[PDB]
RNA sequence: AGGAUAGUGGCCUACCAUGGUUUCAACGGGUAACGGGGAAUAAGGGUUCGAUUCCGGAGAGGGAGCCUGAGAAACGGCUACC
RNA sequence: GGUCGGAUUUCCAACGGGGCCUUUCCUUCUGGCUAACCUUGAGUCCUUGUGGCUCUUGGCGAACCAGGACUUUUACUUUGAAAAAAUUAGAGUGUUCAAAGCAGGCGUAUUGCUCGAAUAUAUUAGCAUGGAAUAAUAGAAUAGGACG
RNA sequence: AGGGGAUCGAAGAUGAUCAGAUACCGUCGUAGUCUUAACCAUAAACUAUGCCGACUAGGGAUCGGGUGGUGUUUUUUUAAUGACCCACUCGGCACCUUACGAGAAAUCAAAGUCUUUGGGUUCUGGGGGGAGUAUGGUCGCAAGGCUGAAACUUAAAGGAAUUG
């Protein structure tokens, strides 16, 4: 140390740092495209949904909120971004 | 931090650097506004409107996708409340604490929390009066607070 | 104003040595005396058109503006034809190289040609003694927005 | 609460200099900070610094050179006369030949010798030597 | 930090705080209260005349064993009786009793000097003559 | 509004209103306080004093009153008590 | 450079300024001394580096005096005047030196000339004046908004 | 003031001890100890370290939360889960080493960024006594609490560490 590059740090360092302590702070949460087996509808959900989102057709459960990332139901498929 | 506590947590929300995002959102901004309006007429506050929008839809930050903030859109569409959302929730919490104290007289801890909550209400009410969001000489009376929250 | 019994007192009120001769009838039918305050101030339209008497007005009265011109915020409008302003200022204490807030409440006569509320800023001009504590008179109301009509409950 | 962001910047800069770091990070990077850094940069007490433009307040990364003995703020920003500039330099500076007092005057944030040339004065900000 | 206000508009607070803490200085307190004017054998005056009432011998404090040969005298101007020390070899015979003497302080502004308890003044002149001149026989004491 | 003054002015009189000052210290108490120019000490910042040769004020034992007079509530002017 | 380390210059280095341009404020008629002339019917000869170019027909005059289709408020800071005199800092001045004082000095004493008696500081308040960094204050949000 | 009143126990009774013991010790023992409705508002109420904010050092733990896993696990011996292991992270009770710094030292990650002295702010102190007394005010039913001197007296009092 004692001579560092605060302007171009390693993405490994940026991966392990807190979201609010990076060089420029931004979210690490993402979004998911979700398919329920009942219908062919595609629905966007937030990774930290914190609410029990429901499909338009199968309007019972699509993801389950938790303290952090929402826990998707075992009867569905997801795709990042 | 924690103006009425000793905590020093951060636990904030770090919105992205992008101010025109997320480059995969296809719904029209007019569809978003009517989505907001029907939610307001359904009877939701701006905070819970935003989270419901952010989850059941792809709208990351409605201020980014639309041209106006949530509360600004409701006010421009004639759906703003008489008292702001955060002030209304503070008065709601104070009424709950006072209602508890009416029968649990010996709860000196609830008495302490009531003073802290009420002093929080008066500080917030001072800000809304000096910015003219509330009318002047608007006062939290602790006797008509039940009617304010219903 | 023009209404509400301008002549309500026990004695007739009208400014000295103006001949309102009831013989000839001109188009205006009445002679009203006014003037300009000088030093860039203007006589208000309400003073030229006014019906009040107010022998202490800088325009429709016998007082003249000379000496200090001051300004301040209005704090009290509870007494007739005069108000009190607050002239806040900073006083320098040399030993600490710092300042302390000080104020002086200045009682000032206000003409009915002007309409003021608590909180507005007015400019006043020195004249001869009017009463025991009055040595200034309102000459210009510097109210632009008013900060009073924006705090009403909305609909 | 943060009340003097310039004090936070200079304190972090001085602390990094004392421990011998070649670089330092600064937040929230006011333009008073940036102008203060520019005056130091011209006189050679620091090197290149880069402004990180996040959308909130900005950050600064300053490359130090070890030639800075101290930089500090004089809070509150006292009003200083032309004749009082000499008094502030005799107190705040270690020698008459070098060092500066940073003034914010109507002509811009400027040091005391350059302000002497312009015959202008303002409120004191700090010192560097 | 420093525990005191710093802002440009904190002049009033700094004045008031310093004014309150001036009352801890003993010089400032005595001067402001007029203690020497009000409660003091002299009226803030360096010298004062006294009429002798009795000659008394105070034993010197530890660790010195001796007799100090002082006199209890009464003040003409304010009616206060105080004790004054008679500094020299002898000079107890040049005070007699019921004489007129001149009194001045020891020089410790109170705080009875040395090992002589309960005395804050000393005799400079007696019967209108310097005690030093009488000690060296430069003059003569008056018969009155 | 009137009287009084040389004149503005609750200066005073009569009528009417309930006002005016204050924690940014009103009001009250003390001052062994006449104010200023200034004196001592003084690296800077400051501490204390200023009854006293210049300016301003007040008084001629303390009050009150008044004539003469441009100008006095005079005092080496007058009227009254103590 | 005939000018014994000695007494510079529109070739200029850096300083402290002003004006103009780049989307850049100076709100607006009232009258003319004809904008630091964006007009050369005519024309002033210093015999070929480059700053001493005449009577100029007008031709769009903010570098100017009050009627207002003229006013965000300060704090701060620069400059200017006033801040009695004496005292203080200080120039001149053999009271024999000195404290001092504001005098004195010079002719051939033929019957006379002359210098002075400066200067600076003297805060905080008030008045103009240049600046718009720092610090505070206000505006168009149900437009009761500006522009003709 | 009412209720409760097992135990222990200011007062007290009492057996010892002692030169005397109305102290330590032993046997009991009233008020208290508990509760309700009101008082009081003081503790070495202590980390003898005000609150907020930034930076400055090297570790292994641990509490709560979240994220990830060429991970384990009893169930389906290859599903959530839950419990563990490993790696980060935020906030917390703290620890160990070293002080580059600070301090008079003990020692301190703050008691550091301090004559190279200014991030914001509140409170407190000016040698020891007299004295937390007098007096005045205020609160309490009292006990007492808060505020709070002076006269006078004195060359020391006190902190940390060394040797005996």
């Amino acid at each position: 140390v004692l001579v560092q590059d605060l302007l171009h740090p390693t993405a490994a360092s940026e991966a392990r740092k807190h979201k609010l302590k990076t060089l420029v702070q931004g979210p690490r949460s993402y979004f998911l495209d979700v398919k329920c087996p009942g219908c062919l509808n595609i629905t966007t959900v937030f990774s930290h949904a914190q609410t029990a989102v429901t499909c338009e057709s199968c309007s019972t459960i699509l993801c389950t909120p938790t303290g952090g990332k929402a826990k998707l139901s075992e009867g569905t498929s997801f795709r990042r971004k | 931090g924690r103006m009425h506590s000793a905590g020093k947590g951060i636990s904030s929300s770090a919105i992205p650097y992008s101010r025109n995002a997320p480059a995969w959102f296809k719904l029209s901004s007019e569809s978003v506004i009517e989505q907001i309006v029907k939610y307001a007429r359904k009877g939701l506050t701006p905070s819970q409107i935003g989270v419901l929008l952010r989850d059941a839809h792809g709208v990351t930050q409605a201020r980014v996708i639309t041209g106006n903030k949530i509360m600004r859109i409701l006010k421009s569409n004639g759906l703003a409340p008489e008292i702001p959302e955060d002030l209304y929730y503070l008065i709601k919490k104070a009424v709950s604490v006072r209602k508890h104290l009416e029968r649990n007289r010996k709860d000196k801890d609830a008495k302490f929390r009531l003073i802290l909550i009420e002093s929080r209400i008066h500080r917030l009410a001072r800000y809304y009066r000096t910015v003219a969001v509330l009318p002047p000489n608007w006062k939290y009376e602790s006797a008509t607070a039940s009617a304010l929250v219903n | 104003s023009t209404e509400l019994t301008v002549q309500s007192e026990r004695a007739f009120q009208k400014q000295p040595h103006i001949f309102n001769n009831p013989k000839v009838k001109t188009s205006k039918r009445t002679k009203r005396w006014y003037k300009n305050a000088g030093l860039g101030f203007k006589t208000p339209k309400t003073a030229i058109e006014g019906s009040y008497i107010d022998k202490k007005c800088p325009f429709t009265g016998l007082v003249s503006i000379r000496g200090k011109i001051l300004t301040g915020t209005v704090v009290s409008t509870k007494m007739h034809r005069t108000i009190v302003i607050r002239r806040a200022y900073l006083h320098y204490i040399p030993k600490y190289n710092r300042y302390e807030k000080r104020h002086k409440n200045v009682p000032v006569h206000v003409s009915p040609a002007f309409r003021v509320q608590v909180g507005d800023i007015v400019t006043v001009g020195q004249c001869r003694p009017i009463s025991k504590t009055v040595r200034f008179n309102v000459v210009k109301v510097s109210a632009a927005a008013g900060k009073a009509n924006k705090q009403f409950a909305k609909f | 609460t943060r009340s003097s962001v310039l004090a936070d910047a200079l304190n972090a800069i001085n602390n990094a200099e004392k421990t011998g770091k070649r670089q330092v990070l600064i937040r929230p990077s006011s333009k008073v900070i940036i102008k203060f850094l520019q005056v130091m940069q011209k006189h050679g007490y620091i090197g290149e610094f880069e402004y990180i433009d996040d959308h909130r307040s900005g950050k600064i990364v300053v490359q130090l050179n070890g030639r800075l003995n101290k930089c500090g703020v004089i809070s509150p920003r006292f009003n200083v006369k032309i004749g009082d500039i000499e008094k502030w330099t005799a107190n705040l500076l270690p020698a008459r030949q070098f060092g500066y007092v940073i003034l914010t005057t109507s002509a811009g944030i400027m040091d005391h010798e350059e302000a002497r040339r312009k015959h202008v004065s303002g409120k004191i900000l700090g010192f560097v030597y | 930090g420093k525990g005191k206000p710093r802002g440009l508009n904190s002049a009033r607070k700094l004045r008031v705080h310093r004014r309150n803490n001036r009352w801890a200085e003993n010089n400032y307190k005595k001067r402001l209260l007029g203690t020497a004017f009000k409660s003091s054998p002299f009226g803030g005056s360096s010298h004062a005349k006294g009429i002798v009432l009795e000659k008394l011998g105070i034993e010197s404090k530890q660790p010195n064993s001796a007799i100090r040969k002082c006199v209890r005298v009464q003040l003409i101007k304010n009616g206060k009786k105080v004790t004054a020390f008679v500094p020299n070899d002898g000079c107890l015979n040049f005070v007699d009793e019921n004489d007129e003497v001149l009194l001045a302080g020891f020089g410790r502004k109170g705080k009875a000097k040395g090992d002589i308890p309960g005395v804050r003044f000393k005799v400079v002149k007696v019967s209108g003559v310097s005690l030093l001149a009488l000690w060296k026989e430069k003059k003569e004491k008056p018969r009155s």
